[PDB]
């Protein structure tokens, strides 16, 4: 199935990617 | 009743927590009809999946840290981890990521998540539920 749907990342991955965003912010 | 995560690290920790069970997750608002719904199937079928799995609940408005990588856009959604790795199902609906509406019938859960740890604990990233909700 082109395209297919990827599975989120780990809630500890959101967290560490909200951190990120608002360091560079 | 079902317990509740009540910020960002807890929810972390839940998810931690678990080496041998699917941490099922319920975002939404204990307050949304269609929450209320998925819960009372929730709670109902807790003790019985007991052993392979583990519920929580969590206000997407009290934690809101996850609502926009998880796209939490539908009043109630449901996920499933197993070992710290987001497992996706193929419901036949066209999102293999969450199960997005209340769920009334109890044994049908229960099977999606006896699939989901089965499928898991072989290293499956994906699995696909016993009933086409199509």
């Amino acid at each position: 199935p082109l395209f297919q749907q990827r599975p989120y990342p780990s809630p500890g991955a959101v967290l560490r990617a909200n951190a990120e965003a608002s360091r560079t912010k | 009743m079902l317990p509740h995560l009540h910020n960002g690290w807890q929810v972390d920790q839940a998810i931690l927590s678990e080496e041998d069970r699917v941490v099922v997750i319920r975002f939404g608002h204990d307050w949304d009809p269609t929450c209320m719904k998925m819960d009372e199937v929730l709670y109902s079928i807790a003790e019985k999946v007991k052993n392979f799995a583990v519920i929580y609940l969590v206000d997407i408005t009290e934690v809101p840290d996850f609502n926009k990588m998880y796209e939490l856009y539908d009043p109630c959604t449901v996920m499933f981890f197993f070992r710290n790795k987001h497992i996706m199902i193929d419901l036949g609906t066209g999102n293999n990521n969450k199960i997005n509406w209340a769920m009334e019938d109890k044994q049908e859960m229960v099977d999606i998540i006896e699939t989901v740890y089965r499928g898991a604990r072989k290293g499956r990233g994906l699995v696909v539920s016993p009933k086409d909700y199509s």
